[PDB]
C-alpha cells in the first residue's frame, strides 16, 4: 500500500 | 555583541547573526515565533523568544519543563530541537531565551481547511498518532494538541509541538487549566476530574472530527457552557460516570438539562468522509468508529494509543521503528509537584541554558 508524500498546500 | 536586534511587532529580538531575515509566524503560549533563515546551517528554522521568562512560578516552571523536554524528545513525528541561547551574558545579566528549533511548511489549521483523501488522512491520523504515542510511552500527556498546534509537511510529515504544558499526570485537577484551549477540553479537565495519559486522545479526537467537519467539534462561550455542549452531542453522561465526577460538579453536571445524543452514524455522515473506496481496511466506517472510541466521555473507556495506532483506519501504516520506537527517557531532576523563587528559577533556568550552545 504504501503511505503517500504529498500535501498540496495551497 | 554577536548578536543583533530584530525590530519584530513588540519585544524586539537579539538573536545570533547564524538568524536573519526574521518574519512572523505565530505567538504560541510563551513568547512569540518566527520563521527567520540559519545560514550557517541552510534551511529555514524557528526561532521562538521567551522575553523575560521567570516572571512568576508559572512562565518559570512551563519553561524549565519545556526546555527539558525539548532536548529529551526525539522522533519523526514529534519536532525536535535545534538550538538554544541567551543574548545576555552574566549570570544576573539574564532576563530572556531563545529557542530554534525546526520549521515545516503549514500548521494543521491550513489541512483542516481543505478536502484530503483516505489514504492521506489516514496517514496524518497515523502520523501525529505515533508522535503522541511515543511522549507517552514516559508518562508524558501533552495535553494541548489542536490544529493552532500541530505541523505538517508539503511532503506530508508532521508534527506534535508545544511542551509549555505537557506534563505527566503527578497532580490533579485545578479550577484554574483555562489555559488549554477549550474547543479540545476534555471531560476529566473540563469537569476538573484527573487526566491520564487518554487526554491526549481527545484532543486527537476533536482534531479528525475537524479535520471532517470543517467546523470545530464543541464550541463553547465559556468553560461552563463548554460542557453544556460537548454532551449535547454525545448525550448526558452514565451514572456511574456521575459517582466518579468531584462531590460538587457531580451536583451541577447532574441538574444539566438530559441529553439523548446522536449515533456517530449521524454526528459524521458517510459524506463528510473521504471517498470511502479503497484499501479495506481504511473505509469510511473504520474513520467514524475510529472517532466512535475516541470521542469519549467517560475517560476510563476511551480508546488509548496504542489500540489507536492498532486501529483498521490508522494500523496500516504500523512499523515498529516509528510506533514501538524507543522510550524518551528522562533524568532524574524533573519537579511537577514542587516550586521555587524566581530567583531560582533563574538559577536553574539560566543553568539550563549556558552550556548550550
Ligand atoms: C505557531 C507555533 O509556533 C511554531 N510554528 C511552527 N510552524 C511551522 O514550521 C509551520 C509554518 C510555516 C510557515 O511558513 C514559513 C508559516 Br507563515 C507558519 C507556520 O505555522 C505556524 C514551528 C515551530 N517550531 C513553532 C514553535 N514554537
Amino acid at each position: 500500500p504504501k503511505r503517500p508524500t504529498t500535501l498540496n498546500l495551497f | 555583541n554577536n548578536f543583533y536586534s530584530v525590530e519584530i511587532g513588540d519585544s524586539t529580538f537579539t538573536v545570533l547573526k547564524r538568524y536573519q531575515n526574521l518574519k512572523p509566524i505565530g505567538s504560541g503560549a510563551q513568547g512569540i515565533v518566527c520563521a527567520a533563515y540559519d545560514a550557517i546551517l541552510e534551511r529555514n528554522v524557528a526561532i521562538k523568544k521567551l522575553s523575560r521568562p521567570f516572571q512568576n512560578q508559572t512562565h518559570a516552571k512551563r519553561a524549565y519543563r519545556e526546555l527539558v523536554l525539548m532536548k529529551c524528545v526525539n522522533h519523526k513525528n514529534i519536532i525536535g530541537l535545534l538550538n538554544v541561547f541567551t543574548p545576555q551574558k552574566s549570570l544576573e545579566e539574564f532576563q530572556d531565551v531563545y529557542i530554534v528549533m525546526e520549521l515545516m511548511d503549514a500548521n494543521l489549521c491550513q489541512v483542516i481547511q481543505m478536502e484530503l483523501d483516505h489514504e492521506r488522512m489516514s496517514y496524518l491520523l497515523y502520523q501525529m498518532l505515533c508522535g503522541i504515542k511515543h511522549l507517552h510511552s514516559a508518562g508524558i500527556i501533552h495535553r494541548d494538541l489542536k490544529p493552532s498546534n500541530i505541523v505538517v509537511k508539503s511532503d506530508c510529515t508532521l508534527k506534535i509541538l508545544d511542551f509549555g504544558l505537557a506534563r505527566t499526570a503527578g497532580t490533579s485537577f485545578m479550577m484554574e487549566p483555562e489555559v488549554v484551549t477549550r474547543y479540545y477540553r476534555a471531560p476529566e479537565v473540563i469537569l476538573g476530574m484527573g487526566y491520564k495519559e487518554n487526554v491526549d486522545l481527545w484532543s486527537v479526537g476533536c482534531i479528525m472530527g475537524e479535520m471532517v467537519c470543517h467546523k470545530i467539534l464543541f464550541p463553547g462561550r465559556d468553560y461552563i457552557d463548554q460542557w453544556n455542549k460537548v454532551i449535547e452531542q454525545l448525550g448526558t453522561p452514565c451514572p456511574e460516570f456521575m459517582k466518579k465526577l468531584q462531590p460538587t460538579v457531580r451536583t451541577y453536571v447532574e441538574n444539566r438539562p438530559k441529553y439523548a445524543g446522536y449515533s456517530f452514524e449521524k454526528l459524521f455522515p458517510d459524506v463528510l468522509f473521504p471517498a470511502d473506496s479503497e484499501h479495506n481496511k481504511l473505509k469510511a466506517s473504520q474513520a467514524r468508529d475510529l472517532l466512535s472510541k475516541m470521542l469519549v466521555i467517560d475517560a476510563s473507556k476511551r480508546i488509548s494509543v496504542d489500540e489507536a495506532l492498532q486501529h483498521p483506519y490508522i494500523n496500516v501504516w504500523y512499523d515498529p521503528s516509528e510506533a514501538e520506537a524507543p522510550p524518551p527517557k528522562i533524568p532524574d531532576k524533573q519537579l511537577d509537584e514542587r516550586e521555587h523563587t524566581i530567583e531560582e528559577w533563574k538559577e536553574l533556568i539560566y543553568k539550563e541554558v549556558m552550556d548550550l550552545e
